[PDB]
């Protein structure tokens, strides 16, 4: 409940140029982790390029 | 729900891209898609529509004393474009001979009333010394495309007909992003992006294939 | 239809009747032996893994219940068949990435 | 892709020297405050905010941009340490 | 109070309320240790007026993304009849709590052949596909599975 | 489609333009009523279908039907996580797991 | 068919564009589709392929805005496929970064 | 040279239904006119329905009223279905109202009637009672527009009122034909047949209208440019 609106606005400026990084199940070689800039959404899911 | 801003970018006579956002969910291709649709069908422009050259038979054939074949020549022309001052002209003959080692261009185009060369430098043909030459080109105002095998017109015994590129678009590209405002974030904008050839101009275009749009809204009146 | 049976998960008849009360929470049926039986319904109860086991019923009062015939359907079940998921309107196609 | 990443990778002599570089330079500026940049402040990166346009955050990304413009020098054994911790806070305070 | 206001006066959740991340389902209070206020504390209530209190919010809340409506609870002390838990427990408290689970994007959906695949999205009913009479699809999978 | 041409309405301008596709690839036999296309078609299984981001056709006849499909026990709802920094364990003082 | 010599077909007659806009034009218009084989004049060389390999040309070269490299590291007179298109991305990265 | 304006025919039945054509018009404005109406004509159009419920002596969505044979979770379905015409057109909320007893199966005209309100289905089942069951609701229905779901407007008159999900859009269906046709001279013209289906709080006609109305309203959008 206690988080406002501008709280994301807020967030959106935090992480402007910086990028996360995802891996996944099995890193059997050098990309199993690759480096992305995240763009925020609603909903839980991930979205993978 | 915003006053929805549109913003243009263009960069001459013949491109701009146009932005329109925030839209509500779906919109962006509610409009723009059918703007597209339009932009293609009726834009009225002008069209090189038949050709007769002086020992001319058929398309596939060679002008001798000439470097282009008869089909390069009627590519040439299908690349043409003119302007037509008076709102009112409807259809026009260019005149234009010329022989020996030259090579010819729109410019050299047998000038006419209120007819407007926007290409003057475009290149019709060369010509090698002891080539002739003669031809008259008919050219109409129009919309859309039309094959030449399919509206025929022949103003004389082997004269030919060409593909009718009306359209004074060369392609309608529209791009529907996902974009937010707020808290809100579905919404659509719409970047949308016409070419032309500089007879109309890409503002121009639209502004049209919005005028029309209306003007079927308002096919909505008398019932029965 | 076996596999909602043996699943022990929905509710049936014991015998001939005719069916007395019927209610979200209880199905209450006269038999033709005059005894009344009271079947409670397990209603909204939490299983092992979280998913809600819930028991609806299928009759109305009065019904005239055959032996064996249904009176609650349990979860995942309609009308007494295994009931896993839903039937839909499917195109098979490339949608445009998604 | 990262912009005008292909030429970076040209100036140095292995892609982890641009790397330390970069991230040199990109701390460099998180502690002064910007004040000794090399750019101008309409190369300035600028990131867009609810309210209005404002300068680049990211210390990397200016530090990138920053040594597309030629305008820093990098290398080995070019200055004592503690001689530039110091005329650095000078000509530009913390 | 805001952040008790679904509390009935024993410490319980009200059954029906709506409870989000971050709410006290069950407040509880357990003894401070040792580190009953060191002086660095001791001072800042000096300035305050309340002194050092001597109880600790313990309190179940929920966990970060959980929650829902409360649909029931029990609680069992000892010294109630029929009941006597492990020893030197008092009393132990439970709170059931329900959702209604929609479908959102990223759940798992699967047909009894084998083609499993997550909800990747969900589009408005005005861009599906759909037939001549108007009628549009629900699902669209993909022939690059069969 | 019996439904269809009754109510007051013939084939479509579009069921068309996709029945000439139909043809090059072979779903249809050329030179037969559109009703008897159709008809073809789904026997095949497959309909015509509108985009409805256009109203344009799908270029071909698609597969349309209905199928049973459960929704499985795994949700997200039960499967995003993030920390930033929280429990950490006794002797390793590395993060919980 | 052979008419008079050379293999062309009917398509490549009927047929003849200046230019790739005007062959995507005929497209949008109905008069051609995308997989019929017809002339159009690409840069000079005025070639035997469909508006399909052409538009496909145009993404890449729109893409990596160097229409004249573009032209060079396709094979256009053939369809695009895991090979051919993984062949682009090296042949594009080698030449273009 | 150039068609026009072509001849509207209106062809409603019953409050639901409507069949309207347009010929003749340009080949291939079929769609062009016939897809982003329909857009606009699933989405965007008011309308009403439910949007939060009191039952007395109940507190949450999960639970169980005796002597009704639905639980709460089918109740709160079942009165989703019930559509409701306002006819003052500033009324923006209402509050139904319900109580019965005895072996009734409570359909939707048990209601309680209110004035500038219509139950566009009487018909609809809502609850069956035996011996013993009462009730007693306060429905609260509301014009707006499109989906707005439970999880998102938590509408709550009472304290133990369980929000529910609003299919506000009153087109329950939008289809339309394109065949052939032709103004004496012209071959390949295109008659625009677009059908709608409605519940009956605004009606095929008034949504084509409507529909039309904001398509319209946004090409305004680009008078302004920049």
């Amino acid at each position: 409940r206690d988080i406002k609106d501008e709280v994301w606005d807020a967030l959106e400026e935090v992480i402007h140029g910086k990028v996360v990084l995802l891996n996944r199940a099995p890193t059997l070689h050098r990309l199993g982790i690759q480096a992305f800039q995240p763009v925020l959404v609603e909903g839980q899911s991930i979205q993978l390029h | 729900l915003k006053a929805p801003v549109f913003t243009v970018r263009t960069q001459g006579r013949e491109y701009g891209e146009f932005v329109l956002e925030p839209l509500e969910r779906g919109f962006g291709v509610t409009l723009g898609n059918p703007l597209r649709r339009i932009l293609l069908s009726s834009i009225p422009g002008t069209a090189v529509t038949s050709v007769y050259i002086e020992d001319v038979l058929h398309e596939f054939s060679t002008i001798p004393g000439v470097k282009e074949d008869v089909v390069e020549i009627i590519l040439n022309l299908k690349e043409l474009v003119v302007r037509f001052l008076n709102p009112s002209l409807q259809t026009v003959t260019l005149l234009l001979k010329a022989e020996g080692p030259k090579e010819v261009k729109a410019r050299d185009f047998l000038p006419v009333a209120d007819v407007e060369i926007m290409n003057p430098d475009l290149h019709i043909a060369t010509l090698e010394e002891g080539g002739r030459l003669n031809m008259e080109v008919r050219v109409d105002r129009g919309v859309g495309y039309v094959p030449a095998e399919k509206h025929g017109i022949k103003d004389r015994i082997n004269a030919i007909p060409v593909d009718a590129v009306f359209s004074p678009v060369r392609r309608v590209a529209f791009q529907v992003e996902d974009t937010r405002l707020g808290q809100r974030t579905d919404l659509d904008k719409l970047t949308l992006r016409i070419w032309t050839d500089g007879s109309v101009t890409p503002l121009e275009a639209l502004n049209q294939a919005v005028e029309i749009l209306r003007e079927h809204l308002t096919y909505f009146s008398n019932p029965q | 239809e076996r596999v909602v049976r043996d699943s022990l998960a929905a509710l049936y008849a014991e015998e001939d009747g005719e069916v007395a009360k019927v209610d979200g929470n209880r199905i209450v049926v006269r038999y033709e032996d005059g005894r009344l039986v009271e079947y409670p319904l397990r209603r909204f109860y939490r299983s092992n893994q979280g998913t809600a086991l819930d028991q609806r019923p299928r009759v109305v009062v009065g019904q005239r219940v055959r032996k064996g015939d249904l009176l609650a359907d349990g979860p995942a079940s309609e009308n007494g068949f295994l009931a896993l998921g839903q039937n839909v309107l499917v195109a098979i196609m490339p949608f445009d990435g998604y | 892709a990262e912009p005008g990443i292909d030429k970076l990778f040209g100036m140095v002599d292995s892609k982890y020297r641009l790397t330390v570089v970069v991230a040199k330079r990109a701390q460099q500026l998180l502690r002064h405050g910007f004040k000794n940049t090399v750019l101008e402040p309409e190369e300035r990166p600028k990131m867009q905010t609810l309210e209005g346009l404002f300068d680049d955050p990211n210390a990397v990304t200016w530090a990138m941009k920053e040594l597309l413009t030629g305008r820093l020098v990098f290398g080995e054994n070019l200055v004592p340490e503690d001689r530039l911790q110091k005329e650095m806070e000078r000509l530009y305070p913390v | 109070e805001a952040a008790l206001r679904d509390l009935d006066e024993e410490g319980v959740v009200r059954i029906g309320a709506e409870v989000k991340p971050g709410d006290i389902l069950v407040g509880r209070t357990s003894f401070k240790g040792e580190s009953e206020p060191t002086p660095e504390e001791r001072l800042l209530r000096s300035i305050f007026g309340e002194k050092a209190r001597d109880v600790k919010d313990t309190s179940l809340r929920v966990p970060p993304g959980e929650g829902g409506i409360v649909v029931r609870t029990v609680r069992l002390r000892r010294g109630d009849p029929g009941v006597e838990l492990k020893p030197g427990v008092r009393e132990v408290v439970r709170v059931y709590v329900a959702q209604k689970r929609k479908l959102q994007v990223g759940d798992k959906l699967a047909n009894r052949h084998g083609n499993k695949g997550v909800v990747a999205k969900i589009l408005p009913v005005e861009d599906m596909p759909h037939l001549p009479d108007g009628t549009p699809v629900d699902v669209i999978l993909n022939p690059l599975g069969v | 489609f019996g439904k269809r041409k009754g109510e007051g309405f013939g084939v479509d301008k579009r069921e068309v333009e996709v029945l000439r596709r139909a043809e090059k690839l072979g779903l249809v036999t050329p030179g037969k009523t559109p009703e008897e296309q159709l008809k073809e078609l789904f026997l095949q299984g497959k309909v015509v279908l509108y985009d409805g981001r256009t109203g344009e056709p799908i270029e071909g006849p698609i597969v349309v039907g209905q199928m049973f499909i459960m929704k499985l026990y795994h949700m997200v709802e039960d499967k995003m996580h993030a920390r930033s920094t929280g429990p950490y364990s006794l002797i390793t003082q590395q993060p919980l797991g | 068919i052979k008419v008079a010599g050379r293999e062309t077909s009917v398509g490549r007659l009927k047929y003849v564009f200046a230019n790739p806009d005007e062959a995507l034009l005929a497209v949008a218009h109905g008069i051609v589709d995308l997989q019929d084989v017809v002339t159009v004049r690409y840069m000079g060389k005025r070639l035997e392929t469909s508006p399909g390999r052409i538009l496909f040309a145009r993404i890449v070269a729109e893409a990596v805005e160097d229409e004249k490299v573009a032209w060079e590291l396709i094979q256009l007179d053939v369809p695009q496929e895991k090979n051919s298109l993984k062949d682009l991305v090296y042949q594009a990265f080698l030449r273009l970064g």
